[PDB]
C-alpha cells in the first residue's frame, strides 16, 4: 500500500503536505489529491522539516481543505513519448486535451532530466537557411542550434515564429514539437487548424508535429513545467530515434515569469526586480537540455518576451547566454512599418563568419552593418538641424541606408492578412547578391519605396517600373 | 548649463554636437597657428 | 539677392531646428520622469528587501 | 464552539483578518463576520487562516466569531440580471430589490481550452465610423482600449453599448449583444450618471453594471472584473453573445497591488507583484468564441487601460497588449485638436478583425487604413503636386471620421459616407462643410434611395449593380 | 554521533539545513549519504547551513551528513594539463582519474607586498592591436569588458593559441601554461572551445575548469577560486600561468543566488554585502613573484559582460577598479567589422611599456597617441572641410593604421611578424597603398621577409630589440618591398 | 461641510489647501505603520485613501458639497502618483498663470489651460 | 601618525590610498551585523563612522598632521554617498576628471571644481587670488562659447570671443605637467614648478604676452621658460 499524507497549508499555488510515516517523497516527485473531477497533481519542491514537504500545484487549489489526503506516485510528473504523441495535443502532465482518446504510447518519461554531459556534446556550424533576408544576411541561424526571438508586447514574435514554422517545418524530414507556454489559448486553436490545413498534422494519417500547451489561462505551476513536458518529447526523438528534431516554444519567458509568481510563496528572499534568486540556474537546467548530442540534433526557436521593452530586465537578459542566434525585434522599427521589425544591429549570430558563409557574404554584411551604423550615428544632427547640414558623402550614406532599411523588410506568408501582400521567401544567395549590388551603387537612381516590402532585387526593379507608370 | 552642449565630457557620453564643436574648433586653431 | 535668400533660408532653418529641439525636450522630459519614478521605486525595493531579512 | 465550521478572530489589520479555527474551510471560501462584512480565505496555515476583507477594517474586531459559508467566492448569474446594477459580489445597489438568479458561478472560472473554441467571424458593430471602418471588432475577441486620461476611452465603449439597441429590439436572437459594464475604481457619481445615460437611451434593459468604486475596499475592486466575467459567461455558455467592458484594468491592477503589498508579497517592476500579468491574462482569456458543439455563444471584451503621458511601454500596458487581440490607441494630441474618436491609425490594430467586418464596409474602405497612416506622415513633414492631393483627401477623410458622442450609425449609413470620401467625391467640398454634408446626404438617401440602404442592411455586401447604383446616388447629390 | 555527522533538518533550492556536525569547520566539505557533496557556509547555534555541489533531488529530511575534515580543496599539478574538470577537479572529459601532484584549498591568501617583483615580462597575445597598444605582462590582471558577442572570449582564446611558440620549445622560463575558466556558459560553448584548442594542438598546455549554466550555484561561485589554485601551482614552482575568468559577471550572480538562499541579507541590487571582495580576493592572487620566491607568475584575464555598453553598472565598476587596466570591446566597432573591436582611447594597460617587447615599443613609438591624432581628424571629414594638406598626411595614415590593426580570429602573430608591420605603417610606408589591399600587403610582406630577409626576423626574435644597424636594415627592406 | 448638506439642504463649498499634503501625510502614516511602500514611495492604499475622502464630496437629494482643491504637483510631473490619482476625481480645473496677470488680467485664469468635463 | 603628532611634537604627513575603501569595507559587513541598509547599499552609520576617523586626523596645540587621502568616486558619480560625505572633512579638494584625462591633460585636474580654504587674498596675496580668479573666469566663459561653437560655428564669435577661446585653450594645456612618477607613461622627464613661477607665468599669459605662441608650447611643460624653449624647438 502506497505512501499517503495530509494537506497542512495552502496559499495560491503552494501546498504543504505532512507525511505521518517515516518516508517522505523526493523533491520533484508528483503527488496526487483525488478530486471528484479527477486529480490535482502536486510537484514536491522542498522538505520543510517536521515531516512536511512544500509542493507546487499543477492546477488551481480552490477547494482544498486542510487534512485532505495526498498520494505519492513514487516519481516525477511523466509524459507519453514517441510517435503516438505526433498529431496529438497534450497538457503539462501528459494528458490528451484534443478529445481523441488515450495516447497509446509504449513508454512514459519524467519531465525532469539531466542535460547531456560535456562528453555527449556535438558541435557544428551548419547554416539553416530561413528565407528571411535580414536573418540570412546579417545573422544566420544554426542547424542543431538555439534561436531566440526577442520582442516587447506586440512587435512580432508570434508572427515571426509562425513564418519560421511555415518556411522550415514541412521540408524538415525530422519531427517537430511546438510548445505554447503562457500564451494565447486562441493562438493554439489557430495553429492546430493551420497545421491540419498544411497536412503537418493529419488526424486520419501520418503526423509530423506534437503539440503541448499550458497557456496564459493556467495557474503558475502549469506554466512553469509545461516547457519541460514538450522538451521531454523532443529529447526522446533525439536520443532513442536519433532524429533531427525541431523544438518551437512560444513563449519561454512565461516559464521564468511563472517561476517568479511562486517564488515568494516558496520562502525565497527576492532578487533584483522581484525575480527568484534561482533565475539563472532554473533557466540553465532547462536550456541545457535543448541541445545537440552525438545521438541527434535539436534545432530550437524560442520567442522571448521583453517586459516593458527593457532588454536589461533579468529574464530576457539571462536568456541571451543560451543562444547561437538572437533576432531582436524593436518597437521603434515596427512603428516605422518595417516588418519583420528586426534590429539589424543588436541581432546576432555565432555563424556570421567568413569560414562559414564565405568572404563575399561576410563582407556584404559588414558593409550593410557599417552603412546602418553611420546612419544611426547621425540621427542627432538629422532630427535637429535637418538633412541639409550633412556632408555630401554623408547624405549619400543616409540615402543608401534608408534603402537598406527598407530592403530588409519582407512580406511574410503568414502575414498576408495583415499586409494584403503575398509572402516572399528570398534565397540566401539572392539576398547576398541583391545587397552587394545595392552597396556598389547600382540602384542609387531608384526611389526608396521600391525597396519596401518586396523580395529580391528583381522585385525592386519591378516595383520601381510600376511606380514610374 | 554653460558648456552643456559644447564642452567635451567623457568619451561614451558624446553628442554629435560635442563632436562637431571640437571639430569646427580644432580646425580654427590649426588655421590660426599655421598663419602665425 | 543671394544674401537675402540665405538669411531667409537660415531664419527658416533656425525656426525649424528650434521647434524640433522643443519636441526633443518634451520627449526627454517624459523619459526623465519615467526614469525618475523607477529609480525611486528600485532604490526603495533594495531597502525593503534588506529590512525584511 | 464548533471550530470546524467556525472561527475566532486573532488579529485584524491592513485589510486582513487572521482567524483561529475554521478547520474545514476550503481555500478561497467566502466567510461571514459578526458585523456582516464578508471575506475570502486566502491562506490556510496550521493553526490559523488568513482572510482578505471585502469591506472596512473597522467592521472586524479581535475575538469576534467567523462562520464558513461553504462556498468558493461566487456571484449570481443569469438573464434576470439584465437592467440591474450590482456590487462586486452581485448585491443589488440600484434600490430595485433582489436579483432573480438562474444560479451561481464562481468568480474564478478557467477559460475554455482549444477545443470548445471556433475562430471569430461575426461583427461587433460599434457604430463609430472610425472603429468599424479601421479597427473592426468581432464576437469573442479581446480589443484593448488604451490612452491617457480624458482621451475618449469610456466614450468608445459607451457608444458601442448604445449601438446594440439596433438588434436588441429585433427578434433575431443571434444578432443580439448583451452588455456588461464594469466600473472599477471609478467615482460613484460618474457611474450613477452613466447608468442614467443608458436609461435615457433605453440601453439599460440589455445591460448589467457591476460597480466597485473608488471608496470601496481594494479586494472588491480586484474582484469586480471576475464576477462580471462570470455574469457575461452565462450568455456565452447559453448560445448567446455578450460584450463586457472592463473600465478600467489599470485601477484593478492598482487595487491588486495594494493587497499584495499589504500581504507583504515582494514588489517587482513598478511595485506590482509577479502575478499581475496573470491577474489580467486569466481574466481576458475567458472572452471567447465557442464552437457549434458548444452552442456558438461568445463573450467579447473591451478592457480599458489608462496610460500616463502616453507611456505604452509601461508594465501594465505591455502586459495587456500582450493579452488582447489588438488595441484601439487613443491619442491626446488628436483629442485636443478635436479629432474624436482620437484613434491613432498607425498604432491601432484589430488582429482577428477583418474576418468579422461587415463586407460592404470592407469593400468601400480599401486602403483607407494605410492611406490615413501615410497621409498623417505626409501632413507631418508638410508644395509637391501629388502630395497636395494626398493632403486634400486625408483632410476630408479625417473630417469625415469625426463623430459626436452618443450618435452611433447603422452600417448602411456608414458605407455611403465612406464610399464618398474614399472615391474623391468630397475633394471639391469645403472642409467646414463635411459635417453638413453627412446629415444632408443621409437625409437625401433615406428619402430618395431607401431601397439602396435596405439592400446594404439586408445583404451586408455590395454587388457590382449595387455599387454602381451607389456611385450614381453620390454624384447626383454632390452636384447639388 | 553528532560531532562528526549530522542530520538534514530541511532541504530545498540547493540549501540544506543540518542538525549536528558540531565539530565542523567553516568552509568544510561534507558528504550526504546519497552521494552529493556540499560546503558548510553558515555555522549557527542549532544548525549548519550547507550549499549543495549538485542536485537536491536526492537529499531528504533525516538523511545523514558526514564531515570530511577538509576545507574545500582541489587537486593541482602539471598532470592536470590537457584535462577538462568541474569546479572541484573531477574529470568531465571522460579520460579517467586526475594525475594530481597535491591538493590546494580553493581560497588561498594572495602573495603579500614582499614576495612580489614589478611586472617586466611580456604575455604576447599575438594580436597586433593588443600587443602594440595595450601590452600585458606576466603577473598582471587585465580586464576584458564589453556587451555580449563583442569578441571577449576571442581575445583570450587567441592569446592561449599564441603560447604554442614557446610551449613547444624547451626553455621553461618563456612557457605560459593556460587555465580557462568557464563560468555560467553553455556546455556546447565550452565543448566548441576545447575542440578548437585540440585542433591547434593547444590542449596539451591548457587546463579547462567548467561550471556551466545548469550547474549548482556554489560550483559556479567556486570555479574561479579552484582554477586560481590550479594556476598557482605553476606560479609557486617557478613557472608561469595565464588564467581566463570567463566570466565574472555570472560568478557574481551565482554568489548572489547561494547567499540569498542561505538567507543572508543582501546589499545593493540583492548582491551580497561583500560582492566586491568576491572579485578582489580572487584577482589579487594574480602576481609576479620575487626572485627569492622562484620568479613564477600568474596573469589573469577576467571577463566582464556589460549590457548596452553600460560600464557604470555595479559589478563592471567593481572589477574595473580591481584590475591593472582594461581592454574595452565596443559593439559599434565590432559591427563595422573592425576586429578585434578594441576602443583604443579607453583601453589601458596600467603596467605600460614595462611589459612590452622592446622591439615593439620602438616601432610603435607614438602609435597610441597617433590614433588620437587620427581620431581628432576623423571629426574634420564630416565637418565637410577640405584643408590641412599636412593633415591629409596624418588623415590618410590613420585609416591605413586602422586597417593594419584588423585581424582575423585564430590567427595570432609572432613579434617578429608584428614589428615589421607596425614599422611599415607608422613611418608612412603605407600612405601610398590602397586601403582594400592592406590585407594582402601583410601576408605577402611576411612571405617576402621569410623568403629573403630570413635573418632579419631571426634577429628580432632572439634579441627582442632593434639596434641602429637593424633599424636601417628593416627600413631598407621596407622601401624595397613597396615597389611590389 | 457634509452637515450643511445633510441637515440644511445647502450647496456647500469645501476648500482643501493643499490636497497633496493629505496624500503626503497618508504616505507618512503608512510608512510609520510598517506598510511596504508602493511605487515612488507612496502608500500602497494611495487610491483608496483618496477615494474615502473624495467620494464623500458629492450631490445627494438634500443638497451638495462641492470642493475646490489646491493641487501641488511634485517635480512638475503630472504623471506622478499623487496628482495622477487626484486627477481621476477632478471634474474641472481653474488654472491661474503668472503669464497672465502680468498682462494685467484678473482673475489671472488661463482660458485655454483651464478645463471642465461639464462643458458639454 | 597620532603618536608622532602628540608625543614627538612632530609635523606629520599622513598619506592614505584609498579612503573610500574604508567606507566600502564597512558596507561589506553591514547587513551581517544586522543593520537595515541605508541608500545605495550603504551602512546607516556612514557619516558618523567617517567622522570618528576624520576628526582624529587633525592639528592640535601639541602638533600638526597633514593628510593626503585618495578618494575613489564609484562610476565617476560625485553624488555617491561615500565621496559626498567626504567633502566636508577637507580643507582642499583636488577633483580629477575622466573628461579632462581623455583629452591628454595630466594631471586630470578639473580647474573649476577643485577648491581650497586657502584661495584667499589674505593668505596668498591679492595678486595670486586675482590670477586664479581670472583663469577661472576665462575657463568658465570658454564653456559658454563652446556651446555657440557647437551649433553656430565660428562666424558668430567676436574678435575677443576668439581670443578668449585661444587663451583658455593654452591655459588648459599649461595646467598639464609631466610627473616624475609618470615618466614610464609620458616618456617625458618630470618637472617641478615653484609656486612663484606658476603665478608669474599665468599672469603673463592672462595679460597677453604669449598670444603669438602656439598651443603645443604650453602642453606638458614646466614654467613659462620651458614654454618659450619648446616654442623655438618646434619652429625648427
Ligand atoms: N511580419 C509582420 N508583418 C506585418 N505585421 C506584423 C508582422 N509581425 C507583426 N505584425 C503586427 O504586430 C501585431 C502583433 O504581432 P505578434 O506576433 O502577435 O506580436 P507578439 O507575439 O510579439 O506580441 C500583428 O497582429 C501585426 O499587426
Ligand atoms: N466623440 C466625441 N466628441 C466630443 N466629445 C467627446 C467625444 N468623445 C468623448 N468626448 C468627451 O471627452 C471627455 C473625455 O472622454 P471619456 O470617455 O471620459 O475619456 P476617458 O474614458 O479616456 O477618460 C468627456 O468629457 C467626453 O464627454
Ligand atoms: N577578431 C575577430 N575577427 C572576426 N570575427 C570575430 C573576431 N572575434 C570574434 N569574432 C566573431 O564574434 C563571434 C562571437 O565573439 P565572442 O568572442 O564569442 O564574443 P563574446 O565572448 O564577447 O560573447 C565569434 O563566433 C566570431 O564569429
Ligand atoms: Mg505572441
Ligand atoms: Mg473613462
Ligand atoms: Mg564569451
Amino acid at each position: 500500500t502506497p505512501i499517503t499524507g495530509k494537506v497542512t497549508a495552502v496559499i495560491g499555488a503552494i501546498v504543504d503536505v505532512h507525511f505521518e510515516q517515516s518516508e517522505l517523497p523526493a523533491i520533484l516527485n508528483a503527488l496526487e489529491i483525488k478530486t471528484p473531477q479527477g486529480k490535482l497533481v502536486l510537484e514536491v519542491a522542498q522538505h520543510l522539516g517536521e515531516n512536511t514537504v512544500r509542493t507546487i500545484a499543477m492546477d488551481g487549489t480552490e477547494g482544498l481543505v486542510r487534512g485532505e489526503k495526498v498520494l505519492d506516485t513514487g516519481g516525477p510528473i511523466s509524459v507519453p513519448v514517441g510517435r503516438e504523441t505526433l498529431g496529438r495535443i497534450i497538457n503539462v502532465i501528459g494528458e490528451p486535451i484534443d478529445e481523441r482518446g488515450p495516447i497509446k504510447s509504449k513508454l512514459r518519461k519524467p519531465i525532469h532530466a539531466d542535460p547531456p554531459s560535456f562528453a555527449e556534446q556535438s558541435t557544428s556550424a551548419e547554416i539553416l537557411e530561413t528565407g528571411i533576408k535580414v536573418v540570412d544576411l546579417l545573422a544566420p541561424y544554426a542547424r542543431g542550434g538555439k534561436i531566440g526571438l526577442f520582442g516587447g508586447a506586440g512587435v512580432g514574435k508570434t508572427v515571426f515564429i509562425q513564418e519560421l514554422i511555415n518556411n522550415i517545418a514541412k521540408a524538415h524530414g525530422g519531427f517537430s514539437v511546438f510548445t505554447g507556454v503562457g500564451e494565447r489559448t486562441r493562438e493554439g486553436n489557430d495553429l492546430y487548424r493551420e497545421m491540419k490545413e498544411t497536412g503537418v498534422i493529419n488526424l486520419e494519417g501520418e503526423s509530423k508535429v506534437a503539440l503541448v500547451f499550458g497557456q496564459m489561462n493556467e495557474p503558475p505551476g502549469a506554466r512553469a513545467r509545461v516547457a519541460l513536458t514538450g522538451l521531454t518529447i523532443a529529447e526522446y526523438f533525439r536520443d532513442e530515434e536519433g532524429q533531427d528534431v525541431l523544438l518551437f516554444i512560444d513563449n519561454i519567458f512565461r516559464f521564468t515569469q511563472a517561476g517568479s509568481e511562486v517564488s515568494a510563496l516558496l520562502g525565497r528572499i527576492p532578487s533584483a526586480v522581484g525575480y527568484q534568486p534561482t533565475l539563472a540556474t532554473d533557466m540553465g537546467l532547462l536550456q541545457e537540455r535543448i541541445t545537440t548530442t552525438k545521438k541527434g540534433s535539436v534545432t530550437s526557436v524560442q520567442a522571448v518576451y521583453v517586459p516593458a521593452d527593457d532588454l536589461t530586465d533579468p529574464a530576457p537578459a539571462t536568456t541571451f547566454a543560451h543562444l547561437d542566434a538572437t533576432t531582436v525585434l524593436s518597437r521603434g522599427i515596427s512603428e516605422l512599418g518595417i516588418y519583420p521589425a528586426v534590429d539589424p544591429l543588436d541581432s546576432k549570430s555565432r555563424l556570421l563568419d567568413a569560414a562559414v558563409v564565405g568572404q563575399e557574404h561576410y563582407d556584404v554584411a559588414s558593409k550593410v552593418q557599417e552603412t546602418l551604423q553611420t546612419y544611426k550615428s547621425l540621427q542627432d544632427i538629422i532630427a535637429i538641424l535637418g538633412m541639409d547640414e550633412l556632408s555630401e558623402q554623408d547624405k549619400l550614406t543616409v540615402e543608401r541606408a534608408r534603402k537598406i532599411q527598407r530592403f530588409l523588410s519582407q512580406p511574410f506568408a503568414v502575414a498576408e492578412v495583415f499586409t494584403g501582400i503575398p509572402g516572399k521567401l528570398v534565397r540566401l544567395k539572392d539576398t547576398v547578391a541583391s545587397f552587394k549590388a545595392v552597396l556598389e551603387g547600382k540602384y542609387d537612381n531608384i526611389p526608396e519605396h521600391a525597396f519596401y516590402m518586396v523580395g529580391g532585387i528583381e522585385d525592386v526593379v519591378a516595383k520601381a517600373e510600376k511606380l514610374a507608370a | 548649463s554653460e558648456g552643456s552642449t559644447g564642452t567635451p565630457r567623457g568619451s561614451g557620453s558624446e553628442d554629435s554636437f560635442v563632436k562637431r564643436a571640437r571639430a569646427t574648433e580644432d580646425f580654427f586653431v590649426r588655421q590660426r597657428e599655421k598663419e602665425q | 539677392q543671394g544674401y537675402a535668400a540665405e538669411i531667409s533660408a537660415r531664419r527658416n532653418a533656425m525656426d525649424n531646428a528650434s521647434k524640433n529641439a522643443g519636441d526633443m525636450i518634451n520627449r526627454y522630459s517624459i523619459l526623465y520622469n519615467r526614469t525618475r519614478q523607477a529609480v525611486i521605486t528600485n532604490e526603495l525595493v533594495d531597502i525593503i528587501t534588506g529590512a525584511s531579512s | 464552539a464548533n471550530l470546524n465550521e467556525t472561527g475566532r478572530v486573532l488579529a485584524v489589520g491592513d485589510g486582513i483578518a487572521r482567524v483561529f479555527g475554521l478547520n474545514n474551510i476550503q481555500a478561497e471560501e467566502l466567510v461571514e463576520f459578526s458585523s456582516g462584512v464578508k471575506g475570502m480565505a486566502l491562506n490556510l496555515e496550521p493553526g490559523q487562516v488568513g482572510i482578505v476583507l471585502f469591506g472596512s477594517d473597522r467592521l472586524v474586531k479581535e475575538g469576534e466569531l467567523v462562520k464558513r459559508t461553504g462556498n468558493i467566492v461566487d456571484v449570481p448569474v443569469g438573464p434576470g440580471l439584465l437592467g440591474r446594477v450590482v456590487d462586486a459580489l452581485g448585491n443589488p445597489i440600484d434600490g430595485k430589490g433582489p436579483i432573480d438568479a438562474a444560479g451561481r458561478s464562481r468568480a474564478q472560472v478557467k477559460a475554455p481550452g482549444i477545443l470548445p473554441r471556433r475562430s471569430v467571424h461575426e461583427p461587433v458593430q460599434t457604430g463609430l465610423k472610425a472603429v468599424d471602418a479601421l479597427v473592426p471588432i468581432g464576437r469573442g475577441q479581446r480589443e484593448l482600449i488604451i490612452g491617457d486620461r480624458q482621451t475618449g476611452k469610456t466614450a468608445v465603449a459607451l457608444d458601442t453599448i448604445l449601438n446594440q439597441k439596433r438588434w436588441n429590439n429585433g427578434s433575431d436572437e443571434s444578432k443580439k449583444l448583451y452588455c456588461v459594464y464594469v466600473a472599477v475604481g471609478q467615482k460613484r457619481s460618474t457611474v450613477a450618471q452613466l447608468v442614467q445615460t443608458l436609461e435615457q437611451h433605453d440601453a439599460m434593459k440589455y445591460s448589467i453594471i457591476v460597480a466597485a468604486t473608488a471608496s470601496e475596499a481594494a479586494p472588491l475592486q480586484y474582484l469586480a472584473p471576475f464576477t462580471a466575467a462570470s455574469i457575461g459567461e452565462w450568455f456565452r455558455d447559453n448560445g448567446k453573445h455578450a460584450l463586457i467592458v472592463y473600465d478600467d484594468l489599470s485601477k484593478q491592477a492598482v487595487a491588486y497591488r495594494q493587497l499584495s503589498l499589504l500581504l507583504r508579497r515582494p514588489p517587482g517592476r513598478e511595485a506590482y507583484p509577479g502575478d499581475v500579468f496573470y491577474l489580467h491574462s486569466r481574466l481576458l482569456e475567458r472572452a471567447a468564441k465557442l464552437s457549434e458543439k458548444e452552442g456558438s455563444g461568445s463573450l467579447t471584451a473591451l478592457p480599458v487601460i489608462e496610460t500616463q503621458g502616453g507611456d505604452v511601454s509601461a508594465y501594465i500596458p505591455t502586459n495587456v497588449i500582450s493579452i488582447t487581440d489588438g488595441q484601439i490607441f487613443l491619442e491626446a494630441e488628436l483629442f485636443y485638436k478635436g479629432i474624436r474618436p482620437a484613434i491613432n491609425v498607425g498604432l491601432s490594430v484589430s488582429r482577428v478583425g477583418s474576418a468579422a467586418q461587415v463586407k460592404a464596409l470592407k469593400q468601400v474602405a480599401g486602403s483607407l487604413k494605410l492611406f490615413l497612416a501615410q497621409y498623417r506622415e505626409v501632413a507631418a513633414f508638410a508644395l509637391d503636386a501629388s502630395t497636395k492631393q494626398t493632403l486634400v483627401r486625408g483632410e476630408r477623410l479625417t473630417q469625415l471620421l469625426k463623430q459626436n458622442q452618443y450618435s452611433p450609425l447603422a452600417t448602411e449609413e456608414q458605407v455611403p459616407l465612406i464610399y464618398a470620401g474614399v472615391n474623391g467625391h468630397l475633394d471639391g467640398i469645403e472642409l467646414s462643410r463635411i459635417g453638413e454634408f453627412e446629415s444632408s446626404f443621409l437625409s437625401y438617401l433615406k428619402s430618395n434611395h431607401n431601397e439602396l440602404l435596405t439592400e446594404i442592411r439586408e445583404k451586408g455586401e455590395l454587388s457590382k449593380e449595387l455599387l454602381a447604383s451607389l456611385k450614381s446616388a453620390t454624384e447626383s447629390f454632390v452636384a447639388t
